[PDB]
RNA sequence: UGCGUAGAGAUCUGGAGGAAUACCGGUGGCGAAGGCGGCCCCCUGGACGAAGACUGACGCUCAGGUGCGAAAGCGUGGGGAGCAAACAGGAUUAGAUACCCUGGUAGUCCACGCCGUAAACGAUGUCGACUUGGAGGUUGUGUCUCGUGGCUUCCGGAGCUAACG
């Protein structure tokens, strides 16, 4: 695809549920989580990222759903 | 005549009519303006034009106070919101920064009849 | 009901060693729970949902005894005499 | 008894009195029969919400081991101090 | 109509009170139904998986009976910010004992007592066996880019239905 979310980023722990700056990158135009094709992560990372995004969303840091342009 | 020189520019934009209230770093409003204050009745006040006149006048009134720079803080959607902004960008003041401080509540307020 | 409090009430009624689920043992545990629950009624008169709980419990015990007395009438009179039901 | 996490937030404007409310804190955790394992002091930080009209608050963390019967009475004495804004005694782990 | 230069509206600060719980919320979740959504503690029900350890079929349904069972309004006491039947006025109209606008009582809120009803609707009760799969999700286990058990959705083989499904 265009650019994998992973490549366009430095080493970061997917466990971090507070670092909204990096988490938002894995967020599409909406609160939906970007697929493996775009995120660039793998099965082991993607699974952790998802949960990380979940908590981050509960913390009110990451939106669950966003409006389309 | 306190020559604030610098302050904040609150922009209460709404579908009813935008209202500007310039203030200092503390928050004490030095002067305000509105479409109604410009002479508009109540239906024409909501127009973006009535927002430009309210923004400029609210500003000019502050020019007297000696303010040169201000920080705009937009609130609530509605016609004349962006109009009031650009209206401020001009005038005799220098818009140093714009921020959308629109509340947009969370969970515990019963919406009005129009919203329900 | 504590662990030992339960394990001990099962041993004292246990027909034989390693007897976990028997007519006399079962009814024994139910009786116990019933007692604590009934005493829970003396207070919290408002707790209606719990009332349904004991209803099922006492109903189960009533059926267990009905089965026992029906088969072995001897084990019945003994069981009741030991517990104190009826 | 078991493990507990006693969070204590207080008026960050406090002066030398800060090292005193903690004195009553220790005097409070004690007597209540609470043994503190470790201790963390985040200090002053930005609150997501005002509370007590003050934007800031003094954070603290004192994981303790005390009877679950006094855990409730442990709270009533802490809230008393007019300086302490809040006190939440959590079970153990926190995601 | 009304309110206004013995000053409200608009604005800042402080206090009081009642009620409801603005994002998350969802197309989601739980409960037998009605219903139920900030957080903490106590008390308590149901339910799922693993180990297969214990009893051992002691079952299924169920006239009558007993119990539960939204809302409404009703009885006594309390409360009453807001809203609002009846109703007080202003408008609209051919007329409006409606819609629109200004007030406003019961009620709406709390405690206790009362009733038994409903598109109480998936308008299709419970249990067991049998009959292609695909995909999303919750939860346990496993040799875990997948297999397996329980639960929650969607699309669908055969088949079923008057058609919808």
């Amino acid at each position: 695809r265009r650019k994998f979310c992973r490549f366009t980023a430095e080493g970061v722990q997917e466990i971090d549920y507070k670092d909204i700056a990096t988490l938002k990158n894995y967020i599409t135009e909406s609160g939906k989580i970007v697929p493996s094709r775009i995120t660039g992560t793998r099965a082991k990372y993607q699974r952790q990222l998802a949960r990380a995004i979940k908590r981050a969303r509960y913390l009110s840091l990451l939106p669950y759903t966003d409006r389309h342009q | 005549r306190k020559q604030v020189s610098d302050g904040v520019a609150h922009i209460h934009a709404s579908f009813n009519n935008t209202i500007v209230t310039i203030t200092d770093r503390q928050g004490n409003a030095l002067g305000w303006a509105t479409a109604g204050g410009s002479g508009f009745r109540g239906s024409r006040k909501s127009t973006p034009f009535a927002a430009q006149v309210a923004a400029e006048r609210c500003a000019d009134a502050v020019k007297e106070y000696g303010i040169k720079n201000l920080e705009v803080m937009v609130k609530g959607p509605g016609p004349g919101r962006e109009s009031t902004i650009r209206a401020l960008n001009a005038a005799g003041f220098r818009i140093t920064n714009i921020t959308d401080v629109t509340p947009i509540p969370h969970n515990g307020c019963r919406p009005p009849k129009k919203r329900r | 009901l504590s662990t030992e409090a339960t394990a001990k009430i099962v041993s004292e009624f246990g027909r034989d060693a390693n007897d976990t689920g028997s007519t006399e043992v079962q009814v024994a545990l139910l009786t116990a729970q019933i007692n604590h629950l009934q005493g829970h009624f003396a207070e919290h008169k408002k707790d209606h949902h719990s009332r349904r709980g004991l209803l099922r419990m006492v109903s189960q015990r009533r059926k267990l005894l009905d089965y026992l007395k029906r088969k072995d009438v001897a084990r019945y009179t003994q069981l009741i005499e030991r517990l104190g039901l009826r | 008894m078991r493990h507990y996490e006693i969070v204590f937030m207080v008026h960050p404007d406090q002066s030398e009195q800060v090292p005193g409310m903690i004195e009553r804190y220790t005097a409070a955790i004690t007597g209540a029969e609470g043994k503190i394992h470790r201790l963390e002091d985040w200090g002053r930080r930005q609150l997501a919400y005002p509370i007590n009209k003050l934007h800031k608050a003094h954070y603290v963390l004192m994981n303790v081991e005390a009877p679950q019967e006094v855990i409730d009475e442990l709270e009533t004495t802490f809230r008393f101090n007019d300086a302490v804004i809040r006190s939440m005694v959590m079970r153990t782990k926190h995601a």
